[PDB]
C-alpha cells in the first residue's frame, strides 16, 4: 500500500543503513516471528517494517537494545534452568 | 546373579525416575551382606543403574523377615528415636522433625511411596512435639472412650486405657482381665457395658433414622428410571427438594455428597430430573 520510502529516508538519512534496518526487522518478522506494531492489511513482511519506519519508532538503536534485553531474558531463562538443575538432583 | 542362586534376595524395588528410588534387599538365608554386595563400591551398581535411568537418586536399604523390621528398614535412610506399631492391623508410625520429614517424604511422596511399596502398608509422618501432643490428646480421648463405651469410672478408665490397645471399640474380644489387676471393683460394670452395647444398638437405630426420617427422598426421586434409592438420596442431599430445586443445584453443590457424581449432576440431573419434568407427557 506504500509506493515511496522518501519519508523513511527523511527519518534516517543514509538509505543503505535504512535498507539494513528494514532487512533485519523483516528477518526477525518472518522467522522467529514477532507481532506487528501496526495494523497491517494482509500485507507482506517487506512493507510492514517500512510502516514501522514511517512511525519513526524503529532505528538501529531500538532494535539493538531491544535484542540486548531479549538476550538478557534468554540468559535469565538459562539461570533459572541452572537453579532448577541443582534442586532436582539435590 | 545371587538372586537366582538365593544368596541374596531383592525384597522390593520402587523407582520414581529422576526424583527418588529405594531398593530394599535381604539375604535369602546365606549370612551375606545384601546391600554391600548389590551396591558394590560406593554404590557403583545403583549409581550406574540410575545413570541408565537418567539421574535417579537411588537408596539401597536392608530388609528382614518380619514386616515390622521390614518397615523399619524401609524407612531408611534416617534415624528413629521411637516407633509405634499395631498388633492387629499391619501399620507403622514414626516421628521426625519437619527438616527430616521433607526428606523422608519427598516432593510427591516418591521416597514415601518407595517405603509404601516396600512395606506394603500406609505410613504417617508427624513431629516429635506433635507426637507428644497427640499422645496427651490420645490419652484424654481414650479415657473418654473407655468411659463412654465400657461405662466405667473415668479415673480408673484413664489408667486402663493407657495400657489397653484399642481402648474402647469392640474391645471385649481383647483381654479385659488386665483392667481387673487395678484397684477397685467393677461388678456392675458388666451390666453397664451391656447398657453401652444397647446404646450402640441405639446408635445403629439412629443411623437408620438418619437414613429414613432425616430428609428422605420423595416418591418423584425414588421412582425415577435409571436411579436407585441411594442415587435419589445422594441427589437430594445437595439441598434440592423439587425438580426446580434439582435443576437449580450444580455439580459443585452436589460434590459435597460423596454418593453423587458429576455424571449424576450432568444434564437434568442425569435422568431423574428429566423424568420428573417430563412425567406430564407420556
Amino acid at each position: 500500500a506504500r509506493v515511496t520510502v522518501q519519508d523513511a529516508v527523511e527519518k534516517i538519512g543514509n538509505r543503505f543503513d535504512l535498507v539494513l534496518v528494514a532487512a533485519r526487522r523483516a528477518r526477525q518478522m518472518q522467522v522467529g516471528g514477532k507481532d506487528p506494531l501496526v495494523p497491517e492489511e494482509n500485507d507482506k513482511t517487506t512493507v510492514i517494517a517500512l510502516r514501522e519506519i514511517e512511525e519513526g519508532l524503529i532505528n538501529n538503536q531500538i532494535l539493538d537494545v531491544r535484542e540486548r534485553q531479549e538476550q538478557q531474558e534468554q540468559e535469565a531463562a538459562e539461570l533459572q534452568a541452572v537453579t532448577a538443575i541443582a534442586e532436582g538432583r539435590r | 546373579p545371587e538372586i537366582g542362586e538365593e544368596v541374596i534376595e531383592i525384597k522390593a524395588a520402587a523407582r520414581d525416575p529422576g526424583s527418588r528410588a529405594k531398593i530394599a534387599v535381604k539375604t535369602n538365608d546365606k549370612r551375606i551382606d545384601p546391600v554391600g554386595a548389590c551396591v558394590g563400591m560406593r554404590g557403583a551398581r545403583v549409581q550406574a543403574v540410575s545413570t541408565e535411568l537418567g539421574g535417579e537418586r537411588i537408596d539401597i536399604v536392608l530388609w528382614d523377615d518380619n514386616p515390622a523390621q521390614f518397615v523399619i528398614n524401609a524407612m531408611a535412610p534416617a534415624d528413629v528415636a521411637s516407633i509405634v506399631v499395631d498388633e492387629d492391623k499391619h501399620t507403622m508410625d514414626i516421628a521426625v522433625e519437619a527438616g527430616n520429614l521433607a526428606q523422608a517424604i519427598g516432593r510427591n511422596g516418591q521416597n514415601v511411596r518407595l517405603a509404601s511399596q516396600l512395606s506394603g502398608w500406609e505410613l504417617n509422618v508427624m513431629t516429635v512435639d506433635d507426637l507428644q501432643a497427640k499422645h496427651q490428646a490420645e490419652a484424654h480421648a481414650a479415657i473418654d472412650t473407655f468411659t463412654k463405651y465400657l461405662d466405667i469410672d473415668e479415673d480408673f478408665a484413664t489408667v486402663l486405657v493407657e495400657e489397653g490397645f484399642s481402648t474402647l471399640e469392640e474391645l471385649a474380644y481383647v483381654p479385659m482381665k488386665e483392667l481387673l489387676e487395678i484397684e477397685g471393683l467393677d461388678e456392675p460394670t458388666v451390666e453397664a457395658l451391656r447398657e453401652r452395647a444397647k446404646n450402640a444398638l441405639a446408635t445403629i437405630a439412629q443411623a437408620q433414622e438418619e437414613s429414613l426420617g432425616d430428609n428422605k427422598p420423595a416418591d418423584d426421586l425414588l421412582n425415577l428410571e435409571g436411579v436407585d434409592r441411594d442415587l435419589a438420596f445422594k441427589l437430594a442431599a445437595r439441598g434440592v427438594c423439587t425438580l426446580e430445586d434439582l435443576a437449580e443445584q450444580g455439580i459443585d453443590d452436589l460434590a459435597d455428597i460423596e454418593g453423587l457424581t458429576d455424571e449424576k449432576a450432568g444434564a437434568l440431573i442425569m435422568a431423574a430430573r428429566n423424568i420428573c419434568w417430563f412425567g406430564d407427557e407420556a
